[PDB]
RNA sequence: AAUUGAAGAGUUUGAUCAUGGCUCAGAUUGAACGCUGGCGGCAGGCCUAACACAUGCAAGUCGAACGGUAACAGGAAGAAGCUUGCUUCUUUGCUGACGAGUGGCGGACGGGUGAGUAAUGUCUGGGAAACUGCCUGAUGGAGGGGGAUAACUACUGGAAAC
RNA sequence: UAGCUAGUAGGUGGGGUAACGGCUCACCUAGGCGACGAUCCCUAGCUGGUCUGAGAGGAUGACCAGCCACACUGGAACUGAGACACGGUCCAGACUCCUACGGGAGGCAGCAGUGGGGAAUAUUGCACAAUGGGCGCAAGCCUGAUGCAGCCAUGCCGCGUGUAUGAAGAAGGCCUUCGGGUUGUAAAGUACUUUCAGCGGGGAGGAAGGGAGUAAAGUUAAUACCUUUGCUCAUUGACGUUACCCGCAGAAGAAGCACCGGCUAACUCCGUGCCAGCAGCCGCGGUAAUACGGAGGGUGCAAGCGUUAAUCGGAAUUACUGGG
């Protein structure tokens, strides 16, 4: 499991920023964005129908980390759903545990997320979770545990959480660090960059 | 004959029973002439996890059938009342 | 030459004594002529005198064998490891595959 | 509260449009092989020779059906050795039992396999000219007699089975 | 494969079966079945279902469950409620073993396991603790059913093999218009966290029952006795170093595989020179190979990846829906 390897150049292929890195900075000087990684990414790309549509479906799965078999279990479950089945996508990658807590903000990146779910510090409801896909219920309160309290890794996350706009379908609290999962995500409150009719588009073939 | 008794279709180390009206001669998985009720002994906290139709298993009585011993215990748990 | 490039202990025994006409010596003799193994010199052999048919012994050949165990030790680890050789390998019908090891 | 769904491309010709085959992108298996391989959950694991098989194990169980001691586990009685209060050792089915045996019930179930079978079969919907130990409801009898036979003893044919 | 049927088709009577019946016999009549495919041959266990498919359809019948058939080969009956009987029986045949060679014994298409077949499929395991059977009043005994473990990435699914910061845009590699670019925040360094493994502790549930003592009711001559319903006291775990929880140490123990000419996402250099070889398809290679071999870079997917075989799809390419 996990991608595992140089978080900057999944960014620089898909050719705008994932988010992976992003702590302390949004730093330009790193990046190189839209230059390509590799010898030959100086070339325009001049990209296929086919191309266009299997980039989308790695700029989601990328995003929140995802591998092709599990992404492919949430595709089954939206589809069989009533209504629009990108948006019913989306909405059970945004239910992920791992993505709440990254939505929270008690950790800085998805990849410390994961690793702080796996590491068992996150409980929901009162159980402990080690799996980060769980799915999130509505009317679900999150919090870390005593032993990973107060550490030097929840607490620089806090500090750098300040900056960001805020999600609109969960209560932030984590004056004491919890959290709660008040409702559904829906197409207007997640972000624009997604064209969701086109990674659904991939499978139908 | 025909018998009331537990038969076990759960999973492994995880053992839910169906109490069941069949024939003595067939195997525990087999041949059945009707389900009654279930029996989880592993169970959650939650309320239900013993159930079974009285008015079937008396009838069954009735009819002349012998009860297996789980069972028989599991009437006499549930009576009634509990 | 297997029990000098072994380095094993040598023992030999004359098989026809009934016979008048398979005298020791011819035996001794003949046998004695090798760069290893001279005969007769009450070191480094012991001679033995058995019946080739009836047979006769053991005394002699046991008292042989008991003084090369003797005069070099022999021991075994008697816990943790079983290892040895392998005599004869074959197989048979009903018990599968077996090998005879020593 | 409820039963939502359908993609094409390459390839005949100098080039085109048809007709038309071949091939590929999909999903999948009771799989095999190659390279590589940390742990866990759950499920599966001789499809070929219904080809042949060593060894162990896979059906027995009731003394609350009965003769019985073949046991051995005691008691009781009794005889001894003396330590006169004890072990020891013969009797005794008296007993907790129980081999072999008579008799009861089970061995037709549980389990394996796909050889044969294109209709004595299977599946679906109906029927009458029937039985059905074990299991139940209903109503009554359960009186009085006899002859065997295995076991066991006494012998004996047989290499062994018998 | 176009004609096939004498107990064949029908009736009466006798016999037979639990019971209908040419079921089986005697006698009488001349029919029966047949192109809506008889008869014969080849091939095949069937179905609830599985797999694929938008559906209609197609292919298929492992696992799970229902039913039938078979039990070394061939035939028959007995006992019994039920068998023409997988580990019952009798006889014949094949074949293996034993033998005093006259004559006897044996049937893993039960669980393990071995020979052999074959591309290829496992431990000569543990326990009746649980469910369910057999016997018994019951204890209890028996149960390779079943519950369990061992073994294999075989499949499905989950998780990990770290996280954050980090330009010196390091060293090294590769390419270069020899100006540089790229590998590459990747590294290194610094700051953090230790899941699952490893190591030491703690510790659910699967157990309801049954047994021995007691009280009451029912019971009868009776307070017996026995059965029932309460109660108390002793207990009952094969799996099991169980699930699960806590503690310790330290980034420590844990990433490979295919592909990159078009189809089809992803490029250059070097070696070889129509040779070697690649190739699913159209095709590449005969001195500047983005297709071969090697290297660098890139793309896909993950404890798997790829190839091959097998089935359906695309295929309106057997077209009923849906063609000529």
């Amino acid at each position: 499991a996990r991608y595992l390897g140089p978080k900057l150049k999944l960014s620089r292929r898909e050719g705008t920023d994932l988010f992976l890195k992003s702590g302390v900075r949004a730093i330009d000087t790193k990046c190189k964005i839209e230059q390509a990684p590799g010898q030959h990414g100086a070339r325009k790309p001049r990209l296929s129908d086919y191309g266009v549509q299997l980039r989308e479906k790695q700029k989601v799965r990328r995003i929140y980390g995802v591998l092709e078999r599990q992404f492919r279990n949430y595709y089954k479950e939206a589809a069989r759903l009533k209504g629009n089945t990108g948006e019913n996508l989306l909405a059970l990658l945004e239910g992920r545990l791992d993505n709440v807590v990254y939505r929270m903000g008690f950790g800085a990146t998805r990849a410390e997320a994961r690793q702080l779910v796996s590491h068992k510090a996150i409980m929901v409801n009162g159980r402990v979770v080690n799996i980060a896909s769980y799915q999130v219920s509505p009317n679900d309160v999150v919090s870390i545990r005593e032993k990973a309290k107060k550490q030097s890794r929840v607490k620089a996350a806090l500090e750098l959480a300040e900056q960001r706009e805020k999600p609109t379908w969960l209560e932030v609290d984590a004056g004491k660090m919890e959290g709660t999962f008040k409702r559904k995500p829906e197409r207007s409150d997640l972000s624009a960059d997604i064209n969701e009719h086109l990674i659904v588009e991939l499978y139908s073939k | 004959m025909v018998t009331i008794r537990l038969a076990r279709h759960g999973a492994k180390k995880r053992p839910f029973y169906q109490v069941v009206v069949a024939d003595s001669r067939n195997a525990r998985n087999g041949r059945f002439i009707e389900r009654v009720g279930f029996f989880n002994p592993i169970a959650s906290e939650k309320e239900e996890g013993t159930r079974l139709d009285l008015d079937r298993i008396a009838h069954w009585v009735g009819q002349g059938a012998t009860i297996s011993d789980r069972v028989a215990a599991l009437i006499k748990e549930v009576n009634k009342a509990a | 030459q297997h029990a000098k490039a072994a380095q094993v202990p040598v023992v030999v025994a004359v098989n026809k004594i009934d016979k008048p006409e398979a005298d020791p010596d011819r035996v001794k003799n003949e046998l004695s002529q090798y760069g290893i193994l001279p005969e007769e010199w009450g070191g480094e052999s012991q001679f033995v005198h058995v019946s080739a048919k009836a047979g006769t012994g053991i005394d002699e050949l046991l008292d042989a064998i008991l003084l090369q165990a003797e005069v070099l030790e022999l021991k075994a680890v008697r816990k943790g490891m079983a290892s040895g050789a392998v005599i004869e390998s074959f197989l048979d019908k009903g018990r599968g595959p077996v090998a005879t090891v020593l």
